[PDB]
């Protein structure tokens, strides 16, 4: 449900 | 416009495909548990590495797409390096301390499921043990690792990045001087420590090469490895330029 | 503070794997794999619901509400049917690649729940239900429970349910047979449908004893007062 770069992106902002 | 006869024909149509559990007979229960548990722990460690990176002085002032990029190039390097350290300090002799509740002994890492990989993670652990690296030395080193890989087309905040990187290199000097003295210039410890960093490029490249050579081994895999496949999305240059302290 | 003081302050506490050697690898795998699969099924069950003729036209909230009350009913029923069609209704066939047999099912970790899951299965088998009949029944499950305090578009909902009750009537007839046999069969399948409330309450009871976060999110948001349970027979 969340690609690696998606996790990094989400973390950089708000999960 | 289109059409289908009965209401059942329609309920029949919208009825969804069968979902697989992703359950392979071949993989033993123990191999699945350990590799499943690491993958989800890995995921959590990435979140934590980013949060951390966002706390790093200097770096956090870099433009966000730079933070992103750097994070994307270095997360494995970072995590692998911290695993080296956790292990180094929870050891004496040759474990991988993935977590407090998940420490793998030498005999476990011998098995074919573990062997190819743990070679490269132990390499980092044993080197920290060889150079008896201090916490200050490691903290600086780990930060340097975040700033160790850059895209060839420039970062958007290159001058900041450059001065950021310098600062942390000077901070490493201060770390070595905390441990050694400064009646010396500590040139060899700086060469030795930087060289370990330079080598993390190799421990990462070997780890990623393993992941590609294991992803391909999953022909027909009823349990598809998107974990080992997503690892190929965020890592696959080529823009990535490795910054080496020693050519 | 020094740069290295900061660097040391902001180091993240070391994460746990959540690993636990008191749990056999056997159980961990089976239940981890189950939980992931179940996760994907719920989602698929929501997407299906959305496509169901009539349901779609209900108020946006009613759809969320009806789904809250039915997902387990849908998921168990489906699993009963897949099991019926894959194993003659005696293995539980969560997925094609994941068949838990009679010997595993009997163990204490899995016994209580699987009794209730196998019931669904064994009973479709016994009633020799068909796909057209099965597909009607499952859409009726989606309309098995309502807010005692009413859905927003209730007369629409009644018409919709009434339409699928009829379609099950047509499904029964498509097999043919006496006008007594079809009344026997309507009774039988409608009794089955009704008995899903108790297999649900039981399968959900075991799940409230997950708790004394994936399924955790839905489980706090559940814990049968306001939800009325539409019965065919009394
Ligand atoms: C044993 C083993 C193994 C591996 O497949 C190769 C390197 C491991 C990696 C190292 C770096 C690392 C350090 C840890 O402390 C636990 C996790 C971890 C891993 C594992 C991992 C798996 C998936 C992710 N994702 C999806 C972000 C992150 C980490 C498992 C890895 C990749
Ligand atoms: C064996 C067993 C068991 C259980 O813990 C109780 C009932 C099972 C449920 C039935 C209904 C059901 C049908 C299936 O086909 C697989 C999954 C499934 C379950 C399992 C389940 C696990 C997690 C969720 N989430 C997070 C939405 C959903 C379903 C496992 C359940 C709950």
């Amino acid at each position: 449900n969340l690609g690696l770069e998606d996790i990094i992106r989400k973390a950089l902002m708000g999960s | 416009h289109m059409l289908t006869p009965t209401l059942v024909s329609l309920l029949e149509v919208i009825e969804p495909e069968v979902l697989y559990a992703g359950y392979d007979s071949s993989v033993p229960d123990s191999t699945w548990r350990i590799m499943t548990t690491l993958n989800m722990l890995g995921g959590r460690q990435v979140i934590a590495a980013v949060k951390w990176a966002k706390a790093i002085p200097g770096f956090r002032n870099l433009h966000l797409d730079d933070q992103m990029t750097l994070l994307q190039y270095s997360w494995m390097s970072l995590m692998a390096f911290a695993l080296g350290w956790r292990s180094y300090r929870q050891s004496s002799a040759n474990l991988l301390c993935f977590a407090p509740d998940l420490i793998i002994n030498e005999q476990r890492m011998t098995l074919p499921d573990m062997y190819d990989q743990c070679k490269h993670m132990l390499y980092v652990s044993s080197e920290l043990h060889r150079l008896q690296v201090s916490y200050e030395e490691y903290l600086c080193m780990k930060t340097l690792l975040l700033l160790s890989s850059v895209p060839k087309d420039g970062l958007k905040s290159q001058a900041l990045f450059d001065a950021i990187r310098m600062t942390y290199i000077k901070e490493l000097g201060k770390a070595i001087v905390k441990r050694e003295g400064n009646s010396s210039q500590n040139s060899q410890r700086f060469y030795q420590l930087t060289k370990l960093l330079d080598s993390m490029h190799e421990v990462v490249e070997n780890l990623l090469n393993y992941c590609f050579q294991t992803f391909l081994d999953k022909t027909m895999s009823i349990e598809f490895p998107e974990m080992l496949a997503e690892i190929i999305t965020n890592q696959i240059p080529g823009n990535i330029k490795k910054l080496l302290f020693h050519q």
